Order: C-alpha cells, then structure tokens, then sequence
RNA sequence: GGUGCAUGGUUGUCGUCAGCUCGUGUCGUGAGAUGUUGGGUUAAGUCCCGCAACGAGCGCAACCCUUAUCGUUAGUUACA
RNA sequence: GGCGAAGGCGAAAACUUAGGCCAUUACUGACGCUUAGGCUUGAAAGUGUGGGGAGCAAAUAGGAUUAGAUACCCUAGUAGUCCACACCGUAAACGAUAGAUACUAGCUGUCGGGGCGAUCCCCUCGGUAGUGAAGUUAACACAUUAAGUAUCUCGCCUGG
RNA sequence: AUUGGGCGUAAAGCAAGCGCAGGCGGAUUGAAAAGUCUGGUGUUAAAGGCAGCUGCUUAACAGUUGUAUGCAUUGGAAAC
C-alpha cells in the first residue's frame, strides 16, 4: 500500500 | 519475560599458542502472551553471554495466535531433520510436554497441546523445528480468503 | 499522464542474454531483437505508480537516500541531484552495518561534527601529519558517511539503481521493514523490491532523465521549483 | 634442611617478531567465518583503495633523553 | 569424441549380424513396466589339453643400498604375458547413484537426424558435457540425464 | 517403520543383461456385482475390558443394566 506513514 | 535458560555448553576454539574456553547460552524470551522469540550467545564468562542472548533474542521477537487456547490443526515440522509433531489437546486435559518443548510451549502462552518429538533429539536444532511448525499455523480467516466459501467448513 | 511515450526513445540496451528468469512479464519476445526489449505501456504505468508512491511518502516529511555507486554518470548525477535537494545521498557503497542499526549512525554524526567544529580551529599549528590526517578523516566521512549527518531516525525510503552491485542494503531491507523503490532491468530479484522500476540504465540518458523526473516528485514535498516533469523534451547529452 | 611439576615476586626465549583478541551487525540449523580479507606502500593490521563490515583496545609508531644549527640566561674556580 | 546393457571397443580390408535416431501422412490393437525361480554375457590373474614363445618380466640368482633389506636401483631367468578347446564367474565389474513412468526456472559448448542455405549462424527432435535459480539432503553437494516431484516392481539394510 | 524409516560420501542398489510365474497398468460404453459402501436377520458363551446403578461403615469386591470387533444369508449403489 502507499501512503507509508 | 521470564528468560528461563535451555541449555549452557562449554566451548572452545583452538590456535596456537592456547585455546580460548568459553561459554555457550541458549535463550528463549516470551510474554507468555503472544510475543516470542529464541537465540544463542557466546562469551567468556556468564553476565557478557546473558545479555547477548537476551538482546539477540528480544531483536528476532514476533508474534504468535491463540485459538481456544489451543493448536487447532495439526502441524508437522521439520528442520534439520528433527520432526516435532503438535496436535490439539482438548482443554480438561492439561498440557504434556518434554522439558525444552515445555518451555517452549509455556512461553508461547498455550494453555495445552499434544505434542511427540521424531528423530535424534537436539535443542538447538529442536527449538529452530518447533518454532518454524508454529510459524507456520494458518487460520478459519486464511483459508476463507484464499477459498470462495465463507465458513471455517 | 506524465513523460509522454515520445520522449523515451533509448530507454532499451540491456547486456545480451543474461538475465533472471523470475521476470518475462515486463518482457516482450526476447529472442527477436537479441537484447532486453520492454513495453513502454506497462513502463509508463509503473513509472506512474512510482511517482503516486514517492508523492505521498515525500508529502508527510518522507526523506529518501540515493544509491549512486557506479563508475562515472551517476557519480555526476547524484552529485547533482543531492546538492540540488536537501537529501542524504550515499558516495560510495555501503560496506554492511552502516544502514542496520543506528548507534552506528549515530556515533559516525558525533564524529563528524567533532571532527568539523574541531577542524574549525587546528590547520597549521602542528606537524602536516596530523592536520592531513583531520583532511582525510574528512575526506573518508564524505567517501562513506558523507550524506548521513540530516537525519535523527532512520530513512523511512531509499531509491536504488541496480539490486545488483548493491545487495547488501537490499538485503538488510528485507530484513527490515523499510520499503524499497529501485531501478532493475531484468537482472535483479522482483522479491527484494517492492515498487519495480522496469527502466534500462545501460543508456545514461534513460538514467538522466529518470533521476530528475524523481527528484522533481521529491520536489513538490518540500515546496521547491520542479524543472523536467511536464516538460516537452527529452534530456539528450553525449556520454563524458 | 627438602619439595620452583605446589607458589608470589623477579628473569630468559621466540623478540622489538608484528600479531593478539573485543563490542556492534551480517551470514550459516553449528562449531565458526566476517574486521585482521585482496591490491599498492614501509620494518611494522604504520597507512590508504576495494571488499558484508563499522568502530575499539593491546604491542608498533608518536607520547621521554642525547649528538650535531641557532636564539636566549651567566660569566666563575672555565674563559684571560 | 563416439559405440554397446555391462565388461569393454581404435592398422587395412572381405562375409554375416546386433541394436539406435528422425517424419510417419502406414499398419495391428494396449499386445506395456518390473521380475522371485532359471538362463546369457561377464577385466585381469590362474587351473587342464597342445602348440608357438621377439621382447616384457612374480618366484629365483648375483651386484649395489641399508645397522639389518628376504624391497625400492641394476644385470640375469622360467611360470606367465599369445593363440585353438573346454573351465574359473572374482573386483574400485563406480556415476560408490536399479530400472521405468510422466511433470518442474534458465544459460553456455559438442555431436547425430530434418529443412533453409557459399561457410557461419537459424529453428525442431535427440545423445552428450559444463555453468546456474526453486527445491532437497545433516553438511558436502545435487540441479530437467535430480540425491526434486509422486507412483509400480525387484533386490538390499538393522551397533561394532 | 501398513500405521510410522532408508539405500551418493555412515550399514544398504545385485557386475550387467534375456526373460517363466507373480505384482502393477492407456480411454469410452454395457452387464452382473468378485471386494468394497450400505440396511435386516441369525451367529461372536459365561465370567472378563469399558460406561451407569446397587449392597457390603467405605473404598477393595460382587451382582446387575448395556456395550464390543468377525462370520454367513438376504436387498439396495455401481464411483473404484
Ligand atoms: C615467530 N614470531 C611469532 C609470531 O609473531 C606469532 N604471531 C603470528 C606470535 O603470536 C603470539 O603473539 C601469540 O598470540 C601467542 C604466543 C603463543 O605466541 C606469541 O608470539 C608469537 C611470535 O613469537
């Protein structure tokens, strides 16, 4: 998934 | 959390001129509620060797699932050619194991379990099998995603 | 949506048939032209993916580190782009152990900012041996510590040429949970990255561009002008 | 008086030989390896380039003293 | 490098014969695998019958060597090494891997069959080698010719 | 080691081959059902294993209530 928080 | 030991073995290489003697831990760390993990450690005397393997094995910790308080599969695993055998105990029963395994077990957080060891018993390579089989468990929810049906039948 | 196919003319010339197997999907008939031809569709879509990914990552404070080892362009590139966009950069490959923990790191900042602040005031006063010696401590901290010295915690992304000739890193990765963006033709493992970049390096061009395409998707992070994203032209300049 | 194959202390030898192991991390189910490896440069893991290694300690060098250049102090019982 | 099931097979030719490979557009109708018992072949040394016996040479003798040397060194000299007939059936008769059945990423050489064609390269089926991912084995290592994947049969295995 | 082991280097693949018998086997359809699956019936004594109950002060015990593989006949199923 993206968004690697 | 508990940090029980397995088995201290005296070792040593040889070079001219002396051999070094040391001291060889086998540790497993567990929460006894999910989090586990083993190591190994080498030094001179005890304190040096204790701490190595507590760090080593508190690095490589993951985590592991209940169902009922029980493995509710059966599960074969194999490494270094030592099979170790794990089936369901049916809670009322009480958890069976040999020392090593009881620990092993115990630490895991499993209330009980059925456990048989084939081929030439040896820790290291015992401990590396058992925790390889129980990483290995699958799940109702797995086996509903990768099927079309819904249910645990 | 973005680089327009017209611009991307070179962007094959892989080595003569040596290549891993675990690709072929990204591959077109290989034994029709003799080398590692790509399509450029599923490139375009990939390239887009890429760009999505480092987009997001970068807009929440996502730092990224450069792997730029090789012979002479993307020494020049990196160089380039790392004193363009306030990033750490690596000089020279890792030797292991510098990217798996972080007291490493840490004590390698502490020196150099000893080093530095101490250098500040000790050039001429005693023997050449010493002061050559502080110059090359300098000089061996920018060969292999030289970009570290921005960071507190440990780079959240990093973008890598080849897996090839890098390994080491990659594999720590794995070992990590850190994700991983890097550039691989067909001579690499699809595992060890988890956002696949299709794109030929064996054309400097193809890398040149491809580098400032990212470094411009960095950009917009840290609100700084972007030059080649849009733009109706493809960056051609003969090999040095 | 005896037991330096029961000892402390001190001494010889390899030998002023340069190697010895350490922490971290990786690899391998393991003893273990990785540094210390390969290439140049010196008597020297003195030093550096590359390498799944980074540092760190020990001995080695530098950290003392003299000889040969000079400044600078006093000139005696040298000096005259 | 090739050939045959293995041992093994290399002067030239004459005779007979063995099996193999490829396209099958041809035929019969599953007639296929393995194989207890039996049968056939089965290096080299030797035994028996008889020839031939240039060299080579265990035992045997001498000379050097060694403290001693019944050995390595050298010179001698039969069995034997050759062949015709009938025997022996031993081995590291090793890929130390029983055969068969299909299936499971690649890469680089060599040769045989087919087509295209100055050679060369190309593709297709194969023998034959090396390199090399999954996977396997305790490790070494193995890797489409498996010690992988599973099956059928025979034989073999139970501390020294 | 049917459950539940192996045969490259640790014991173990015969020196190789031809093969009698045996064991194992390409696809489709039919028939019965040789085993198998599945009912009924009669037979697997008593005592004994196992479960409940009862009287022994009470457990030990004894008695009782049931249960237990296998066999043959008989009807269904025709996937192997
Ligand atoms: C012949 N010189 C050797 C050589 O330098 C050896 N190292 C390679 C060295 O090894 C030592 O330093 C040691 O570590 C132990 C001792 C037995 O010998 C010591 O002295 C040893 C020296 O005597």
């Amino acid at each position: 998934m993206g968004n690697f928080d | 959390f508990e940090e029980r030991i397995v088995k201290l073995k005296r070792i040593s290489k040889t070079t001219k001129g002396g051999r070094n003697m040391r001291f060889s831990v086998l540790v497993v760390v567990g929460n006894r509620k999910g989090k586990i993990g083993y190591g190994i450690a080498k030094a001179l005397e005890v304190p040096n060797a204790i701490k190595k393997a507590i760090k080593a094995a508190h690095n490589s910790l993951h985590t592991i699932e209940i169902h009922k308080g029980s493995i509710y599969h059966e599960v074969i695993g194999r490494s270094g050619a030592s099979r170790v055998l794990l089936k369901p105990a049916p809670q009322g029963t009480g958890i069976i194991a040999g020392g090593a395994i009881r620990a092993i077990i115990e630490l895991a957080g499993y209330s009980d379990i059925y456990t048989k060891n084939l081929g030439r018993n040896t820790p290291i390579n015992m401990i590396h099998a058992t925790m390889d089989g129980i990483l290995k468990q699958l799940s109702p929810r797995r086996v509903a995603i990768l099927r079309n049906k819904n249910l645990n039948e | 949506s973005l680089a327009k196919l017209g611009e991307m003319r070179t962007h094959v010339g892989m080595v003569k048939r040596y290549w891993n197997p675990k690709m072929g999907f990204f591959i077109e008939p290989e034994r029709k032209h003799n080398n590692d031809h790509f399509v450029l569709e599923l490139q375009r879509q990939s390239l887009q993916t890429a760009y999505n990914y480092v987009k997001e990552v970068a807009q929440n404070n996502g730092q990224i580190l450069f792997v730029g080892t090789k012979n002479d362009y993307v020494k020049k590139l990196v160089n380039n782009i790392a004193k363009r966009v306030d990033v750490a950069f690596i000089t020279q490959r890792w030797l292991g152990g510098t990217l798996t923990n972080f007291k490493t790191l840490s004590i390698s900042i502490n020196k150099l900012n000893k080093l530095v602040e101490k250098q500040a005031e000790n050039a001429a006063d005693l023997t050449k041996k010493e002061n050559l010696m502080l110059s090359r401590e300098i000089e061996r901290l920018e060969k292999f510590f030289g970009g570290v010295k921005s960071l507190k915690r440990l780079p959240n992304l990093l973008i890598v040429d080849d897996p090839v000739y890098e390994k080491n890193a990659v594999a720590e990765a794995n070992i990590l949970r850190i994700p991983v963006v890097a550039l691989c033709n067909t001579n690499t493992n699809p595992e060890l990255v988890d956002f696949i970049i299709p794109a030929n390096n064996h054309q400097p061009q193809s890398t040149c561009l491809l580098m400032n395409l990212l470094a411009d998707a960095v950009a917009e992070a840290k609100a700084m002008p972007t030059m080649f994203a849009y733009k109706p032209d493809e960056e051609i300049q003969i090999e040095i």
